[PDB]
């Protein structure tokens, strides 16, 4: 007698690391970098017109 | 530990963040355990259950319901507080503010509900935002089971009348209990649905068993072990109460149910568990009201 | 494999996840046959010769 | 085992815009509603 | 930010961050023209006080 | 966090931890300048309330409270005080002759005048002398009193596991409940067993032996036990001291410090539990 | 969690050896604290006495005097069990599974019943080693305690027949619309009788002297019943309150004990404990991380300490 019970597959996907900066609403929005932040109870703007 | 977030909402006064400079070491109720948070979360106004304001049962219910947060150390746009109720037995030590009483070094204390003392004493009020942290009050497990009793029993010489309840002395202090001249007028009206409950539970279930007795041991273990440990006490309640009162089995054993379900949901409601430990280190073992305690996690 | 996405606040925080399922082979067996008369076999084998 | 991407860009009037659309891309089965 | 559980420890991680509206007018309206369904049936049960 | 220390200030007017061992099981003495008032309340007016305003007025000429409040109350102090109430004589009273030659009976001749005079006004001695702990360390003065003691759970008997070996203090103390014998973990309480009007308010101080629940140790309450003929009411209160988590480790001795037979008790998850007193 | 092992002993159907891997997050009453111990006393068949098996109320007995233990990870070797009465100092909040028709809430207290539901018998069986699996059926405590009352007061029906054939059954429950139907096939008098004992002689001492003044103002409710809202609701209809309508008996000694305040605290005592003398208690309590409000039928909620 001949027998086998035989292991035939296994598959990923791709996880995609999809960055921010590709997309189309990247554009309306200026990302900048500022640490700290955390340590402000103010850093606000003030703007003229 | 696990310290969790409660995130300052937007533009506040300086004395409403001096009223976050007052708060620093109080007890704080929370739903959910969301490692951030908001302040709508934590209000007053966060309590609301049909509509109205809550009662000192609507608040026992929440206060029995959610979750315990102890505020370290304040901040801007955030709050920091390690709960209580995370963590293993004895660990953790972290500070409480006492009020009036002592807490000694040891007593296991209790949140419970404002009303019981000075209303708008902490019921401490943002001003911009315009909420309310009425923070509840830390007392230690035997004057916390005392006072709940006596003001409910207050409760009834106020519902229909005609010795003082009200001296209650302390290990050492007088403690005044009755804050006369605007609170015991309001403490009546907002005990009010409470005591209806402290109550019916005993009007029904007393009135249930001297018809439940006497229809059982004749419709035997039980029998005559009934008043064997109640030999002149059931069958003297049975010659006092059943002469100076008046006095049906398939609407009685359905009653019998509902009564004790209602008995299942006072004891959740009341006798105030423990749930933090005042067991300190290196301290004069006895607190005073306005001063930090070294309070450690589990009872 | 999942990917996801970090909110904020009273949404409670999210974890990763995986997977791992795994599937059987069924057997299907389809079936042929035909007939030879009974005149052609001895034909084939050379004995009506 | 400063750079091109692909977008799409509408022109209405005299104006330009990213007409793009989420939830096949970054959404998808992450148990999130598309907002 | 850690903290450890049963089972083994847990790294929980989080970045602060804030934005701003940055226009002086209006910016960015939303429209809402297509319907899927209603959520409600639309009716028919008493209140009870 | 698996290791705490705990410190109170007080007198040694009370135990003298440099006259006890270094296994003690100590007690508090919480609410200590209290009752002359609960003896007024609380009770039905046929008990004469004007007893303990004087009782312990009487312990403390024994022992002015000052900045050093009375306190840390000893294993010691209620057994041999006690020796002489419940059922066991010239065994339980060699405890007496423990403290008398190390301590003093001039403070335990007012205290057991005490635990005839807080269980007459239905004072009971539950709820007051709070846990504390295992005596660690005794970093008092000559007359003074200066002791950690750690509470909060099982780090008690780990740092003194790792190094006081919890005595019993009294082969009558460490009731042996079940010897229905097997093998498991043992469940250590603090039970005060009373006998109101027909021991004229009977005092007890003893630890049961147990592998059995909170909710299998009431009717183990109300078991075993001869002292039920009373009718006022609430007998036999009991909190946790927690879990020896090994029924391997008791001993039988009577050597200490007077010869006393005495229990080694070696490891234990010190759970402070919680009183319970209704019937 | 001062770990406590179950080991395999002595075979596996091989299917049987994937039933033990979807109950993870059940409870297992051992009536023991041990290091290892055999699957014998695991099952129904140690929770059946001498000769007869317990009853919903018997093992609500049966319950009472062993401890009960949280499947924590299934090896193909052993079974490690956490023991819920000391090892639950778990930070990490060892997980359970709910296995209850109910979608319970965040917050609630949940104590163990046995299985007694129409539907959810929880009925897993062993033949290779020949043993019966009851998992207990976690529920909210108030729903728990709206339970036991049913079903004790269902076999004080089986004392005393009298009445016509149609009672009402004790048997449509409510949780917010959700008609429930359990089983009622057989009522054991021992676990009955001591169960009605407890239920009497706690009641005898829930009374004092200070509680007859109270007996006085049941007029006084009545006159509540007619001019509000809230308590005309409190009144039930099926009540004696509203039936025994249809005095201090002075007796005055002393007058400085205050009578009125010491008739409160010794009902609370025994007629406030009524739900936990009689069921089990209450330790285990619903506490999710991630913010969500109700937790499904047969998910994993995470665990936490005493309520």
């Amino acid at each position: 007698d001949v027998e086998f019970d035989a292991l035939l597959g296994s598959y990923c996907n791709t996880l995609s690391l999809v960055r921010f900066l590709e997309l189309g609403l990247s554009v309306a929005c200026v990302c900048t970098k500022f640490p700290e932040l955390a340590y402000m109870n103010e850093g606000r703007v003030q703007f003229e017109v | 530990c696990f310290e969790a977030d409660i995130a300052i909402p937007s533009g506040i006064s300086r004395p409403d963040a001096a009223a976050l400079q007052r708060c620093e070491g109080r007890v704080v109720f929370l739903p959910t355990i969301r490692r951030q948070l908001a302040l709508a979360d934590v209000a007053h106004e966060s309590f609301v259950s049909g509509g109205v304001s809550p009662d000192t049962l609507g608040l026992l219910l929440a206060y029995r319901r959610r979750f315990p947060a102890v505020i370290t150390r304040v901040l801007p746009t955030r709050i920091v507080a390690c709960p209580v109720d995370l963590g293993l037995t004895h660990a953790g030590t972290v500070n409480l503010r006492n009020t009036s009483p002592v807490d000694l070094c040891n007593g296991d204390p209790v949140s419970l509900v404002p009303p019981v003392f000075e209303g708008q004493a902490t019921d401490v009020r943002l001003e911009s935002l315009d909420l309310t942290l009425r923070f509840p009050v830390p007392l230690p497990t035997p004057l916390a089971r005392e006072i709940v009793a006596r003001l409910v029993a207050r409760g009834i010489r106020d519902l229909n009348p005609d010795p003082d309840l009200n001296v209650l002395y302390y290990n050492g202090a007088r403690l005044s209990l009755v804050a006369d001249v605007q609170q015991l007028a309001s403490v009546n009206t907002e005990l009010r649905s409470l005591v209806l409950n402290m109550v019916y539970s005993i009007t029904e279930g007393t009135t249930l068993i001297l018809t439940l007795i006497p229809r059982l041991l004749a419709l035997g273990y039980v029998n005559a072990l009934l008043q064997m440990q109640s030999v002149t006490r059931e069958a003297a309640q049975l010659i006092h109460p059943e002469a100076p009162m008046l006095m049906r089995r398939l609407p009685l054993y359905e009653a019998l149910v509902a009564w004790l379900a209602h008995a299942g949901q006072l004891g959740d409601i009341l006798a105030l568990a423990p749930a933090v430990r005042v067991c300190t280190f290196d301290g004069a073992a006895v607190v005073q009201s306005g001063d930090m305690a070294p309070v450690i996690r589990y009872p | 494999h999942q990917p996801l996405i970090a909110r904020d606040g009273p949404h409670p925080v999210e974890q990763p996840v995986h997977n791992y399922m795994t599937k059987v082979i069924d057997r299907r067996a389809l079936n042929a046959a035909f007939s030879l008369a009974t005149e052609a076999i001895a034909l084939l084998t050379g004995e009506a010769l | 085992e400063t750079t091109r991407v692909r977008a799409d860009l509408v022109a209405i009037g005299d104006r330009l815009v990213f007409l793009e659309a989420l939830e096949k891309r970054i959404y998808a089965a992450t148990n999130v509603p598309y907002p | 930010a850690r903290h450890e559980t049963g089972g083994g420890v847990n790294f929980t991680l989080t970045q602060p961050r804030g934005n701003v509206d940055l226009g002086v007018g209006y910016t960015a309206v939303a429209a809402t023209g297509t319907v899927r369904n209603p959520v409600t049936d639309m009716g028919n049960l008493p209140q009870n006080f | 966090p698996r290791y705490h220390l705990t410190r109170q200030v007080t007198l040694t007017d009370l135990c003298q931890p440099n006259a006890e061992r270094a296994g003690a099981l100590l007690l508090a003495l919480r609410h200590p300048t209290d009752l002359p008032h609960l003896a007024r309340h609380r009770a039905p007016p046929g008990r004469q309330t004007e007893r303990l305003a004087e009782a312990w007025g009487q312990l403390l000429e024994a022992s002015e409270s000052g900045c050093a409040r009375a306190g840390l109350v000893s294993f010691n102090f209620l057994v041999a005080a006690c020796a002489a109430a419940y059922d066991a004589r010239d065994a339980a009273e060699a405890v007496r002759a423990h403290i008398t030659t190390n301590y003093a009976g001039a403070r335990l001749d007012r205290f057991s005048e005490c635990l005839r005079a807080m269980v007459h006004t239905h004072v009971f001695p539950h709820e007051v002398m709070r846990f504390f702990g295992g005596l660690v360390s005794w970093v008092t003065q000559d007359e003074l009193a200066s002791v950690t003691a750690v509470c909060s759970g099982p780090q008690e008997a780990t740092h003194t596991g790792h190094p006081v070996t919890i005595p019993a203090c009294a082969f009558v103390d460490l009731d042996a409940e079940l010897c229905l014998g097997g093998p498991g973990a043992a469940f250590l309480y603090l039970v005060f067993t009373y006998r109101q009007c027909r021991d004229q308010e009977l005092c007890c101080v003893y630890v049961v032996k147990s592998q059995l629940p909170p909710r299998g140790l009431e009717a183990a309450l109300e078991r075993l036990f001869g002292r039920l003929r009373i009718t006022t009411c609430t007998y036999a209160a009991f909190a946790e001291l927690g879990v020896m988590p090994d029924d391997s480790p008791r001993c039988l001795h009577r050597t200490e410090r007077v010869g006393v037979p005495v229990v080694i008790l070696e490891g234990v998850v010190w759970r402070p539990g919680g009183w319970r007193a209704c019937a």
